[PDB]
Formats: C-alpha cells, sequence, structure tokens
RNA sequence: UAUUGACGACCCCGAUUGGUUCUACUACAGUUUC
C-alpha cells in the first residue's frame, strides 16, 4: 500500500542543535545523531552518494497558508478538516529528508479567518452588494468530521472508525511509534559506523530469521540481530 | 498576461455567479452552450449564430461591451537577453548567467533569483516514495516580476444600445461587474498557469473607476476604491444597484429582449 | 552442507486538447441620345 515515514517521536533535547558536531558515534539519551553522515578518520564524508544542506528552517518556525475549496461534499470536506484538526501530537511529514527525521509539521486551523458556506449561502452573498453576514461554520465543523467518520465506518465495514485499517495505520504514521525504539535504516550495528554497511543486516536477516517488515499499526520493532 | 486570459477569468467568475444564483447546472452542455448565459452575453459578448427563432430569422451574436488590454511587466529585457534564457541548457550552469543578465543583477544571483526563480518538482510514487520514473520537471517562476495596472474598458454606449436605451437596464449588468470585481480583490479569481499548483493568486491594492459621460444615476461610479468590499462606493448607490440586481434575480429575463 | 566480500546513486519531464460554431454574397444600373 501507501508508503509513509512515521514521525520520529521522542528525539532527545539538543538532537537538532549544534548539527555540525559529529555526535553520530555516541548515544545521547539513546539516540545516535542519525541524520548526520559520520566522519571517517575525522574528515567529512562528502561522498557523491549524499547531499549536504547549508541551512534548514528551524524547528518551531511557523507558516500560514490558505486553502480555497470548491463544491466539497460534507464527506470530502469532513475528511479534509479531520486532517487539519488531528488531536495533539499528530504530525504531518513535509518536504525532504523524511527518513532522517526532518520535516514533521503540526497543522491546525485559524477559525477566525475561515469562511465556508454552501451554495445556498453564496446565493445570499452574491445576492447583494451590501455586506451580509457569514455563517459561523464552527458549529458545523464537528458535524462534517462525523459525516466522514461514519462513511469510513460504513463502507469499510467496521465497528469503529479508528479500527479501520488504513485509519489505524495512518494514525501511527502521524503519531509515530510509542515503544521508544529508535528509527533508522536496518543495520547490523547499533552505532551508525562510518562505512554504512546497511546491507549486511539484510544478509543476516536472509540467512537467519527472515523477518518481514512489521505491520504499521503493530508498532513492532526489528531486532538488530535478525538471526 | 494577454487580455484574452484576463477576460476569460473574469467571464468565468461572472458566469459562476449567475449560474449559482439560478442554480443552473453547466455539466450537460457542450462548451459553446456553456458560455451562453444571461448578462454575460451582453458584457462579454456572444458568438454569431443565426436562428430562425420565430419564423423571423435572428442573429444571437453580439460583441462584448467589455474589453480588456494585455498587461505587461514593469521589468523588461532586451530581446537577446531573453533569448539567452530560452536557450540556457544547464539549470546550474549557463542558465545562471542568463538570469543574472535578464533580472538586472548581472553580478548578484541572490537578487536575480528574487525576480525569476527556477523551481524543480517531482511526482513521488505512492508505493515506493522517491520519484516516479520520468516525472521530474522545472518552472521558471516569476516570483518577483512587478506588473502594471490592468485596464478594463466598459463600453456603456454599447450596452445602452443593446438595451434599446433604457438606462434602468444597466444596473443588473453594472451590478454583476461590481460583484466580479469584489471577488477579484478577495483572491477568489486567480490568474494564469498553475493556479491550483502554487501560482496565480493576486493582491489588488486599488481599483480606480473612471467613467466619462456616464448617465447621471451611474455618475457615482467615478471613484477610486481601496476597500475590496466596494465600501468606497456610496451606500445609497450600492443599495440602489443591489435593488435592481435583486429585482433581476427574482426574474432573470433576457434583459435586452425588448 | 553454506559459504565469498563491500560497494553504489536514480529520475531529466510524462499524458492531452491542435481548432469549434455562425455569416458564403446582399442591393442594384439591363441600355443611353431635350
Ligand atoms: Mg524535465
Amino acid at each position: 500500500g501507501r508508503k509513509v515515514y512515521p514521525h520520529h517521536k521522542g528525539l532527545p533535547n539538543g538532537y537538532w542543535s549544534n548539527p555540525t558536531e559529529d555526535r553520530s558515534q555516541q548515544a545521547i539519551q539513546g539516540h545516535y545523531q542519525e541524520y548526520r553522515r559520520p566522519k571517517k578518520d575525522g574528515l567529512e564524508q562528502r561522498d557523491d552518494q549524499n547531499r549536504s544542506v547549508k541551512g534548514w528552517v528551524k524547528p518551531l518556525t511557523e507558516f500560514t497558508f490558505e486553502i480555497d475549496v470548491t463544491n466539497l461534499s460534507e464527506v470530502e470536506l469532513g475528511a479534509l478538516l479531520w486532517l487539519l484538526t488531528l488531536p495533539d501530537l499528530h504530525f504531518h511529514r513535509l518536504g525532504g529528508g523524511k527518513p532522517l527525521g526532518f520535516g514533521s509539521v503540526r497543522l491546525d486551523i485559524d477559525p477566525d479567518k475561515t469562511d465556508l458556506r454552501n451554495g445556498a449561502g453564496w446565493r445570499d452573498y452574491y445576492g447583494s452588494l451590501l455586506e451580509t453576514s457569514q455563517p459561523d461554520f464552527t458549529t458545523l465543523i464537528s458535524q462534517w468530521i462525523n459525516a466522514f467518520q461514519t462513511a469510513v465506518k460504513e463502507e469499510y465495514g467496521s465497528s469503529s472508525f479508528d479500527q479501520v485499517t488504513f485509519i489505524k495505520a495512518s494514525g501511527q504514521s502521524l503519531q509515530g511509534f510509542h515503544d521508544n525504539a529508535s528509527i533508522h535504516y536496518p543495520r547490523s550495528t547499533p552505532e551508525p559506523k562510518p562505512d554504512g554497511e546497511a546491507f549486511k543486516w539484510f544478509v543476516a536477516n536472509e540467512k537467519g530469521r527472515r523477518l518481514a517488515l512489521p505491520a504499521l499499526e503493530k508498532s513492532q520493532s526489528f531486532p538488530i540481530k535478525p538471526s | 498576461i494577454p487580455g484574452s486570459s484576463i477576460k476569460g477569468i473574469l467571464r468565468t467568475q461572472a458566469e459562476r455567479i449567475i449560474r449559482t444564483i439560478c442554480q443552473s447546472n453547466g455539466s450537460e452542455k457542450n462548451f459553446l452552450e456553456q458560455l451562453r448565459i444571461n448578462l454575460v452575453n451582453e458584457l462579454f459578448g456572444s458568438a454569431s449564430l443565426s436562428q430562425k427563432q420565430n419564423g423571423k430569422d435572428i442573429d444571437l451574436g453580439k460583441i462584448g461591451a467589455l474589453a480588456v488590454n494585455d498587461c505587461f511587466s514593469s521589468l523588461s529585457m532586451t530581446p537577446d537577453q531573453w533569448k539567452a534564457v530560452e536557450n540556457a541548457t544547464e539549470m546550474t550552469g549557463n542558465l545562471q548567467p542568463a538570469l543574472k543578465q535578464a533580472t538586472g543583477y548581472p553580478n548578484n544571483i541572490s537578487q536575480a533569483y528574487k525576480v525569476l526563480q527556477p523551481a524543480m518538482h517531482v511526482a513521488v510514487d505512492r508505493w515506493t516514495g522517491g520519484a516516479a520514473e520520468g516525472m521530474l520537471y522545472s518552472v521558471l517562476e516569476p516570483i518577483g516580476v512587478t506588473w502594471e495596472p490592468i485596464q478594463v474598458h466598459l463600453d456603456i454606449a454599447r450596452l445602452k444600445n443593446y438595451y434599446h436605451g433604457k438606462e434602468e437596464k444597466l444596473k443588473p449588468a453594472i451590478a454583476l461587474l461590481l460583484l466580479v470585481l469584489r471577488d477579484l480583490a478577495n483572491k477568489k479569481i486567480p490568474v494564469g498557469y498553475g493556479t491550483n499548483r502554487g501560482m496565480g493568486t493576486i493582491t489588488v491594492s486599488q481599483i480606480t473607476l473612471n467613467g466619462k459621460a456616464l448617465p447621471t444615476e451611474l455618475e457615482p461610479l467615478n471613484k477610486t476604491m481601496t476597500c475590496p468590499n466596494l465600501t468606497d462606493l456610496d451606500e445609497a448607490f450600492r443599495q440602489d444597484l443591489s435593488t435592481a440586481w435583486k429585482e433581476w434575480i427574482a426574474d432573470p429575463i433576457d434583459l435586452c429582449q425588448q
């Protein structure tokens, strides 16, 4: 199905700080600086297999944007507003470097700048050149989300919305994993050693216990020794 | 930006307003029938089409009373300076000199790319991630080109001839036009390429209305407006237009039908 | 019976609409000579 990069929950304080330091060989609070290419022999591995970035948008910076929508039914609109009003600690993943932990973003609505009306409301608005009041859509917002949630429950027949498999799976993507295991590419060594021999986890897996990638909703971590 | 493009976005919003009010669907009609709706047939005009409508033979065609000019950038380049941009071949190579030339910052690319900025895009395959094979493309985005004010010319004489002189009948057409301009100023009418794909949204700073020889009941139009919601037009005038407009909404006849 | 041993980048635009509809000749002067 659809590939997703789970949020890197629980990265420690200062993990993104001082990023030129080659902390990758040390487990600060149990996390290696997994986004940095290790130095080899004390010099930077600017090999032609990777890129380097001169800077990045700091965490906690903030953007505003607007979405302009046309003729969305309550189900199609309900789905959208659910994504924009996910509960706390759900994060979307944006831009590049997502496997390395970059680009997690929190989305929420500014209701004081939103103005949604059905076509019968626009017949009123276009009815007059004087100002005419908008509906307070915030009374309806909960109604729309439930139209979505009940349609998903109904069609993908389930006793709960959150038990629908793509819903349960999508939740764990947005929320990240809770078992406090690190997220990194499969490797046969806890440290990211500078030579990067990730393939030999797969050969150890292949001769050994031959694990498949766990189900996203199961939050099952791989063993570092798949044998 | 050709006047064809600015006319076409304005016409589209004008029709959507009219069809919305009437709840008249557009989906079953072919494109030449989709275009043909009330008031816009007079403002934006209609194709010539002879019809034996009543044993009498009549032409449905009339020219647009509303005309629009091409809008050019304030920035300009010598013809060869742009031919250097059209014929660059390396986005990080010989393109960089060409854009530094044309943007007027021949020694300062970080200012050059505040005027014309190359963007890269990928389609990302939904099972694998990465990028879909072949789906890499780039855009020269005129992020910072400044544009001159758009000129729309409304021929009040041509409408008044369509309505056989009756200046009462202008108010629904004038009312429609002001509603179209209200949306333009509220970012409801994006312009050009890629409107759904990161382009095309305009800020309107000022609409200046400057009519000549307008009939006395339309004389309040001569105004410079800066509120998007037309609140710079006299409330008595906006309320008059609203009345004639609402009276047409209550019976949306072919207003040029004598 | 299961060993051998570490390297490496890729995509570079893809699909589509390419003209559609109306007007196709209309009035005449057809012999002139105070
Ligand atoms: Mg390309």
